[PDB]
């Protein structure tokens, strides 16, 4: 239900160092 | 993982470790998709060519791990398997077709900052995200070269066009598979390697900003060789069997 | 190579 949302990232609007790489590939 | 880098703490809270009780050691990668179900690669449990046939009693599941070797006190959780479920048309004989397995845990694991499940794709996300060039991310404790890191490794990898995938190998590729990696021309490299099998291939949906597990780490010929690619189990294709198994055995 | 899991498990 609340899957895919990492406590230490998405839930705090923090993002990891390379996720944007994925976003930009899309 | 080859040509990756250390995970950040909490980066991959769905990452699981299939652990050997005796003798204690990393056995495979795996994923948390519920407080009671871990998803992995069928060949991690059963691969007759190498006299691999593991049963529940034989294994331990360790969730929330960063360190490969260390026992992570107050952070990691280790669980006992209640039952192993392997795909009925898993092709260990030929090409590792339907290379997928579910492991029901004896007790639900407690979610935390270091432990949290990943979503499983729906047809639309899958339709939308599984595209040549779209990048996914795989995580694992496997060797770092065709070796053995201290912490969970991470590498982002572009999905590769089906004909390239097929043209790169002698193996009969199927629709339950997709391959991933950079071409020799693209400069960047990286790949899963030994000990990463069963680990998750994830993508982040730009539609709802959740992480979906698109693939399972299945097979490769060598690690990170040029002209070769990682082959991953197509999770959305085998989803029915997954719901079916959950929607009845718990 | 691995640090021993707690006996209890
Ligand atoms: C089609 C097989 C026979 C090729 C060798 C192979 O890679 N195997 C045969 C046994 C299981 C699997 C494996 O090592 N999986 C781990 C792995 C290694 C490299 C890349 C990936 Cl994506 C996964
Ligand atoms: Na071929
Ligand atoms: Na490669």
């Amino acid at each position: 239900a609340d899957c895919g949302l990492r406590p230490l990232f998405e839930k705090k609007s923090l993002e990891d160092k390379t996720e944007r790489e994925l976003l930009e590939s899309y | 993982i080859v040509e990756g880098s250390d995970a950040e703490i909490g980066m991959s809270p769905w990452q699981v470790m299939l652990f050997r009780k005796s003798p204690q050691e990393l056995l495979c990668g795996a994923s948390l998709i519920s407080d009671r179900w871990v998803l992995t690669a069928a060949h991690c449990l059963l691969y007759p060519p190498w006299d691999k046939n593991f049963t529940e009693n034989d294994l331990l599941v360790r969730i929330g791990k960063h360190s490969r070797t260390r026992y992570e006190r107050n952070i990691e959780k280790i669980s006992m398997l209640e039952k192993i479920y392997i795909h009925p048309r898993y092709n260990w004989r030929e090409n590792l077709d339907r290379d997928i397995a579910l492991m029901k845990l004896k007790k639900p694991v407690a979610f935390s900052d270091y432990i949290h499940p990943v979503c499983l794709p729906d047809r639309e996300t899958a339709a939308s995200l599984l595209q040549a060039g779209y990048k996914g991310r795989v995580t694992g404790w496997g060797n770092l070269k065709e070796g053995q890191p201290s912490v969970l490794q991470v590498v982002n990898l572009p999905i590769v066009e089906r004909p390239v995938c097929k043209d790169s190998t002698r193996i009969r590729i199927t629709d339950n598979m997709f391959c991933a990696g950079y071409k020799p021309d693209e400069g960047k490299r990286g790949d899963a390697c030994e000990g990463d099998s069963g680990g998750p291939f994830v993508m982040k949906s730009p539609f709802n900003n959740r992480w979906y597990q698109m693939g399972i780490v299945s097979w490769g010929e060598g690690c990170d060789r040029d002209g070769k690619y990682g082959f991953y189990t197509h999770v959305f294709r085998l989803k029915k069997w997954i719901q079916k198994v959950i929607d009845q055995f718990g | 190579d691995f640090e021993e899991i707690p006996e209890e498990y």
